[PDB]
């Protein structure tokens, strides 16, 4: 179920995905178990691949678009509009527009001019208004309201006539301390309060995505759960009526995915001087950092090569991309066997923010996507 | 220099060139003014990041930006050009992207020939 299908695919060019669904299931379910209280709304931007978007619709997931074609995607597959939230930081008119025509009702807005862009095109819509978080990975612009100016905002959507339901937070990926989001929480209170004071009868609360997609990772996903939980509990208990909702994005499909690329060039290296003399080797693949390796660029990612033809001496080598762009390095450093022209390597969990671009030209990668007996089983259950 | 547009939020003007260049002036309620220098080539729109942190409120002025770009100019492009040698550079890609802003591959036609500059492209639906 793992490498069989990858063999296969290797016995019989351009490098190409192997994606389990029963590894999506697995998340599903291990959601359910971690966070009972919190319904996950899928961010589609993560991967978008409608085959991963059914699935997660059959197993019964809301939907996080961020666009008019995420949107006709996820509806073109008969989820109804009440399962789906529109929560990007950054709105044009035209967009809320398209979500007014189509049904869709919740909505995120952090400042005034999405407000007022909101009261334009998509009166009597469902506002979430999004907080900032602790930025302890870091961005280059504040994302989310401050107290002060959620307090603004909220008399200014009742002053425009305007309802407001909720709150939304995103953490974030770079998290490394879970404090994170009991603050969050506890900020989403205050502020729930404060729509109160308004005159605002709030009910929901996301609090985003960011959890992780692999073990491979210093926070596992139950250590974040484990935090998060307790703060629910405190902050929003069950008896007040509180809507729970989340965005996660990697959890659900970064394991799942298995990059196969294929090395299309070699060069040798050998240093000398004396007084190293050391050899060593680098190779260009079929794929890169403005394909399916963003992450390189976005979070100074350490991707890990995997033989697919286990063995050899070893030599330090580094593999990179097919632009010979100075920026397009998959790895610096590692130790591998010589390889050759033709063979193939290995990437796990590359589910999240791999696939799709069509601005560039670069066709999406084939994708191979494998079920075992029973969690076939297990999806037709849930349809 | 030429008045372009005036709005509640933003004042545009144009400097004489073949292709125009826009000084865009986001002036958003209780935030301090951001001039942005921008390009209008191709029925796209690039915009010069400058050396250093952006400044506050960056986010408003990069909405209305857009919906200037958008609404006004009826772009089908808007560009995000930086020098590549920041310290960072993850960052402004990170942030762009969230705003929705993609990687372009070096040596794109839309994007001129400079291997000294990093370029993230947004489009309109
Ligand atoms: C980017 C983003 C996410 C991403 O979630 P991940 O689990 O980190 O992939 C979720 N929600 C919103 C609103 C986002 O903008
Ligand atoms: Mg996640």
């Amino acid at each position: 179920t793992a490498k069989d299908i990858l063999d296969q695919k290797i016995n019989e060019k351009d490098a190409f995905y192997v994606a389990d669904l029963g590894d999506i299931l697995k998340k599903h379910l291990r959601w359910l178990k971690a966070l009972p209280r919190v319904t996950p709304f899928y961010a589609v931007k993560c991967n978008d691949s409608k085959a991963i978007v059914k699935t997660l619709a059959a197993t019964g997931t809301g939907f996080d678009c961020a666009s008019k074609t995420e949107i006709q995607l996820v509806q073109s597959l008969g989820v109804p509009p009440e399962r789906i939230i529109y929560a990007n930081p950054c709105k044009q008119v035209s967009q809320i527009k398209y979500a007014a025509n189509n049904g869709v009702q919740m909505m995120t807005f952090d400042s005034e001019v999405e407000l007022m862009k909101v009261a334009r095109a998509h009166p009597k819509a469902k506002l979430v208004l999004r907080i900032a978080t602790d930025d302890s990975c870091r961005l280059s612009v504040k994302f989310g309201a401050t107290l002060r100016t959620s307090r603004l905002l909220l008399e200014r959507a009742k002053e425009l006539n305007i309802d407001v339901v909720g709150v939304s937070f995103h953490v974030g990926s770079g998290c490394t301390d879970p404090e994170t989001f009991v603050q969050a929480i506890s900020d989403a209170r205050c502020v729930f309060d404060m729509g109160a004071e308004v005159g605002f009868s709030m009910y929901l609360l996301d609090i985003g995505g960011g959890f992780p997609g692999s073990e491979d990772v210093k926070l596992k996903f139950e250590e974040i759960t484990g935090v998060i939980n307790p703060a629910l509990d405190k902050y929003f208990p069950s008896d007040s009526g509180v809507r729970i909702i989340a965005e996660p994005g990697r959890y659900y499909v970064a394991s799942a995915f298995t990059l196969a690329v294929n090395i299309i060039a070699k060069k040798i290296v050998l240093k000398e001087q004396t007084g190293s003399s050391e050899q060593t080797f680098m190779y260009y693949v079929n794929d890169g950092v403005y394909g399916s390796f963003n992450c390189i660029l976005y979070d100074h990612a350490h991707v890990k090569p995997l033989l697919q033809k286990r063995p050899e001496k070893y030599y330090s080598s580094s593999i990179w991309g097919p632009t010979c762009d100075g920026l397009d390095r998959i790895v610096e450093r590692c130790d591998l066997p010589e390889m050759h022209v033709g063979d193939w390597m290995l990437f796990e969990n590359m589910g999240a923010y791999t696939v799709a671009s069509t601005f560039n030209g670069f066709q999406r990668p084939t994708i191979y996507y494998v079920m075992s007996g029973p969690a076939w089983q297990l999806m037709q259950q849930f349809q | 220099f030429y008045s372009d547009d005036r709005l509640n939020v933003t004042e545009e003007l144009t400097s004489n060139d073949k292709t125009r260049i826009l000084n865009v002036q986001s002036r958003l309620t209780d935030a301090k003014r951001i001039n942005w220098r921008t390009v209008l080539s191709g029925g796209s729109l690039y915009i010069e990041i400058p050396g250093g942190a952006l400044p506050e409120g960056s986010k408003d002025s990069f909405a209305v930006l857009l919906e200037f770009a958008e609404e006004q100019l009826r772009a089908d492009h808007v560009f995000i050009c930086f020098h590549k040698n920041r310290e960072d550079r993850a960052a402004l890609l990170r942030t762009f992207s969230f705003l929705g802003f993609e990687i372009v591959r070096p040596g794109h036609p839309l994007v001129p020939k400079r291997p000294d500059a990093c370029f993230m492209a947004y489009t309109f639906e």
